[PDB]
């Protein structure tokens, strides 16, 4: 662990962060309605839109597409072409605030959480259609992710303070998470490697939490940060945990033993987001950050 | 509402 700071740079407040996953481009999603597609090697912005007037919180890029899809509390989804900078797509996806955006690694759909109680799913080879309402949770779905080991499976992280999983295909989740988190469930991430059939879950009540899915109980909980936890990742490729705070820190932690090896305050106040790639970044009030670690 | 910063 030899954290070297890569480029950092001053903006409105990230609520949305992504890593492009061949060419060395963040995308970061602000709270002013802006989006910026930042080169962190050569520190040069590649492209920049202002969506909309309203928070944009969720952004990911669908690589294999040249897209960038993004939502805003303005209840709307927008695709972007990065390469041209043009709208391909502008629709309403739901009634209420969009959280979370997750893009299904082969097939052509994305999920979208949101503050209407539901995670629907489009297909974007449809004519961006709407497939299926996941219907189920009792406050606002904070995120959602796809099983990368089984992307035909995917969890949503939900302010009722449960965490579902559900198939794609099914109106009822395949287990109900009860987290004990009892500020709700601010993010849920999947451990990426076949060895564990792990989960992780941040909170407002200041834990961290890993779950075996496979049996539904709590492997470790991680304890430290001062204020609401945003996010908390496992590393696709180094035994560690991240996580981001409103307590202004990134926290590192060792995913055998459960144990902080790292605080960083990167001094940009609250941190509200995270990408992995060993590359990680993260978006915070005053700006973004992106660190490797070897 | 509840989670709007």
């Amino acid at each position: 662990l030899d954290i070297k700071k890569t480029f950092s740079n001053r903006s409105d407040r990230v609520k949305g962060i992504d890593f492009h996953p061949t060419e060395p481009w963040v995308l970061t999603t602000l709270y002013s309605g802006r989006v910026e597609i930042w080169n962190y090697e050569t520190q040069v912005e590649v492209r920049s839109i202002q969506v909309t007037e309203t928070p944009v919180r969720a952004g990911k890029f669908i690589a294999r597409k040249n897209w960038i899809i993004v939502g805003s509390d303005d209840f709307r989804i927008r695709v972007f072409n990065y390469n041209t900078g043009e709208k391909v797509v502008d629709f309403e996806a739901h009634p209420d605030y969009i959280r979370s955006i997750a893009v299904h690694p082969t097939k052509p759909y994305v999920l979208s959480g949101s503050d209407d109680l539901t995670v629907k799913l489009w297909n974007w080879e449809n004519n961006w259609a709407l497939e299926q309402t996941f219907e189920g949770h009792e406050h606002f779905v904070m995120c959602v992710a796809f099983n990368p080991k089984d992307p035909s499976t995917f969890a949503s992280g939900c302010l009722d303070r449960t965490v579902k999983v559900w198939s794609l295909g099914q109106s009822t989740p395949n287990f109900t998470l009860t987290t004990g988190q009892e500020r709700g469930v601010n993010y849920v991430d999947y451990y990426p490697l076949p060895d564990k059939p792990y989960m992780i879950t941040a909170s407002d009540d200041l834990t961290i939490k890993i779950w075996d899915y496979q049996t539904k109980s709590c492997v470790a909980t991680l304890e430290g940060h001062m204020s609401n936890v945003s996010f908390a990742v496992f590393h696709p490729t180094l035994p560690i945990i991240i996580s981001g705070s409103e307590d202004g820190t990134l926290k590192i932690w060792n995913s055998s033993t459960y144990k902080v090896e790292k605080t960083l305050n990167v001094g940009l106040e609250r941190s509200w987001c995270i990408a992995t790639h060993n590359y990680i970044a993260s978006g915070f009030d005053n700006g973004f950050t992106v660190l490797s670690l070897g | 509402k509840e989670k709007s910063d």
